[PDB]
DNA sequence: GCGGGGGACAGCGCGTACGTGCGTTTAAGCGGTGCTAGAGCTGTCTACGACCAATTGAGCGGCCTCGGCACCGGGATTCTCCAGGG
DNA sequence: CCCTGGAGAATCCCGGTGCCGAGGCCGCTCAATTGGTCGTAGACAGCTCTAGCACCGCTTAAACGCACGTACGCGCTGTCCCCCG
């Protein structure tokens, strides 16, 4: 049956980023793990956030307050600068 | 007379553990909290409760590791705590790095 | 073009990311740029930690990454180190660190 | 303003703490900690705050913060 | 009400309500606002025994916060359940180290 | 003047049922709803979880048992789900 | 067949290797037997967790994802196995 | 004939097995183990033979981190040595039971 | 701030436990074969939950009086540290 | 000067008192309950097909057990000063 997997995202990336380069089967096992653990992370903060401001819907806002509280500095600056980038990007187009 | 040194040391410690009182006087700790804030964002406001659980979380916290310090002063032989023993204390909560 | 995708201009599917925040119970409504900014950040973090460990696998002559270097990766790195302070990674093994007092003088 | 937590404070916090003698050192290297301490805490809780679009800090940013840093505090609005 | 007909104590409407909108899951049985409003309930009277217990001990006739952090810092099974948490105005337990202790 | 809910008066009335000659402050009473609530979330949750976990759409009494299961040290978790089963098949008696 | 005092099993020779991995040069005789005892304590907090997942999904086999969810749930997260 | 003086081989020792990630324990003796302790728990459960490896994974990880920190705790006693009440104080502030 | 006591720390030496090596011994790991239990995928029917509306008191804020207890100025008890004796 | 037995501080224990938050009732309202429809999540019985367990023997790497001595755990001392009163 259908096991979905970020496996290819993951690739396409790493092709991005390091071309001449290949990950092994437990190598992508654990990528894929990692997504899915801050996944979560994120997802779920947000949804603390939507709650504690008695609000019914999870948008990009809380995303990134979310990401303000889970990540450590460099990490959650670029990630935020990112992140509402291709919101703009997105709206747009 | 005099009393020998760690004698009243031992009493104190007896006074403090029987009450629930806070012990850093509030308004110092008032002003520490405002100062650490503001570097974060200007023109705020606290409600008096938000001030107080702060306080209450930061002592709490301080006793605990007062209390695994002090174990680490004592695995040393010693009886003095000593920032070391701190630095260890945290070190192994996964405090500090 | 088609995919949400696309339109951001991201490599991780933002309709996947979109699914699943929803068959996931984290609240009524979800918006639309937040799969956007999440399905984002993923990527600057997949790409983030990519990046390191590839550099681990060209130190150590390798085409192809082992979670080692993953491992080597995540713990060189203090801030990555502390996103995944507590977590364990499958092969990983520890930071080559030995104790000044252990050494002989 | 940090030094307005005064040695006898902190000697105070070391006796509930079960401690019976005290370094030099340690008054300062406390100071550090208690920064570092609430740095954290309100920097979870301002967070909050800019996300609730308000101009005063609550007791319940307060409050999740410290659940955030598994810290859980009783007693204002669990 | 339910609280009734299941002999709680505790608002077995109240906590079918909170289940269904705090985005647990699509759907919420019957029996589970009842199985939890009764865990709640019995849990809620453990600590308000053994705390009470404690106002007696320490010859009181209403509970404050210190009376629970008695109760629960003294029982080992709540103690680790609330291993976490910080109880305002909870004080410690009374502890001294031996060796700190006078020969 | 906002409505603001708690469990304030269900703690009592439980007090009563296990010290009925005893009394509590606002202080202490803050703290048992406190309790209540984070005890709610952490079973909630666990439940939640569950659910997901086996690819399920409802948290029935049975999830909320074994979350209990998971949350509880041995004996507490252990007349926990006593007066969880017992509850519950009381509830399914009266209609 | 009966199963007994398997714990014995964690030899002195590992219980060593993973000590050098982790650092340490100088290994006290009395350190073998309480590592099997914190070992133990260990395996035991995981399985219980781990079970009561199996039992949950109505399983006579504990998963890998069992496994995965129990040490989440002890703030001991892993990654390799799923999840 | 030749002999390496004591603590000389330790150091080779962990410099070998922190450059690896290969299991420590035996993947034998662990098995038995676990199905034992599960056993007491509820009879009859069988295992994924990646499940067996997971709580290993698991297993080790911890105890290297464990020993990581009992190490800490000997040089904190101006010894060099091991000892069960390392990892004793090592756990307590852990705030492990 | 003052004054002095005892705890930190450094030096040394004794006693021994733990690292090292070798020969002996045990069982892990390998891959190869065989068996069925149980997971996972499948397919039908229906019970149980969500959802809507209309009626009803449980629960909250606002209210006042009252008593558990936080306060105090007097006396009752258990520790400790000084001085006396060898 | 060290060791023993003595002395006086410091804090429980009490009786009067006193004040403000407990704990109680007043009454309104909004969340709960009731009666009811609709459809779907998941129970359950059927079926297949993975991988988990079992069992064996050829091979040998690892583990065990003992011998030896080295260098570290720790116990002692001795000084100087950093904390307590
Ligand atoms: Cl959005
Ligand atoms: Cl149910």
């Amino acid at each position: 049956t259908r096991k979905e997997s970020y496996a290819i995202y993951v690739y396409k990336v790493l092709k991005q980023v390091h071309p001449d380069t290949g990950i092994s089967s437990k190598a992508m096992s654990i990528m894929n793990s990692f997504v899915n653990d801050v996944f979560e992370r994120i997802a779920g903060e947000a949804s603390r956030l939507a709650h504690y401001n008695k609000r019914s819907t999870i948008t990009s806002r809380e995303i990134q307050t979310a990401v303000r509280l889970l990540l450590p500095g460099e990490l959650a600056k670029h990630a935020v600068s990112e992140g509402t980038k291709a919101v703009t990007k997105y709206t747009s187009a | 007379h005099r009393y020998r040194p760690g004698t009243v040391a031992l009493r104190e410690i007896r006074r403090y553990q029987k009450s629930t009182e806070l012990l850093i006087r509030k308004l110092p700790f008032q002003r520490l909290v405002r100062e650490i804030a503001q570097d974060f964002k200007t023109d705020l406001r606290f409600q008096s409760s938000a001030v107080m659980a702060l306080q209450e979380a930061s002592e709490a916290y301080l006793v605990a590791l007062f209390e695994d310090t002090n174990l680490c002063a004592i695995h040393a032989k010693r009886v003095t705590i000593m920032p070391k023993d701190i630095q260890l204390a945290r070190r192994i909560r996964g405090e500090r790095a | 073009a088609k995919t949400r995708s696309s339109r951001a201009g991201l490599q991780f599917p933002v309709g996947r990311v979109h699914r699943l925040l929803r068959k996931g119970n984290y609240a009524e409504r979800v918006g639309a740029g937040a799969p956007v900014y999440l399905a984002a950040v993923l990527e600057y973090l997949t790409a983030e930690i990519l990046e390191l460990a590839g550099n681990a696998a060209r130190d150590n002559k390798k085409t192809r990454i082992i979670p080692r270097h993953l491992q080597l990766a995540v713990r060189n790195d203090e801030e990555l180190n502390k996103l995944l302070g507590r977590v364990t990674i499958a092969q990983g093994g520890v930071l080559p660190n030995i104790q000044s007092v252990l050494l002989p003088k | 303003n940090i030094q307005g937590i005064t040695k006898p404070a902190i000697r105070r916090l070391a006796r509930r703490g079960g401690v019976k003698r005290i370094s030099g050192l340690i008054y300062e290297e406390t100071r550090g900690v208690l920064k570092v301490f609430l740095e954290n805490v309100i920097r979870d809780a301002v967070t909050y705050t800019e996300h609730a679009k308000r101009k005063t800090v609550t007791a319940m940013d307060v409050v999740y913060a410290l659940k955030r840093q598994g810290r859980t505090l009783y007693g204002f609005g669990g």
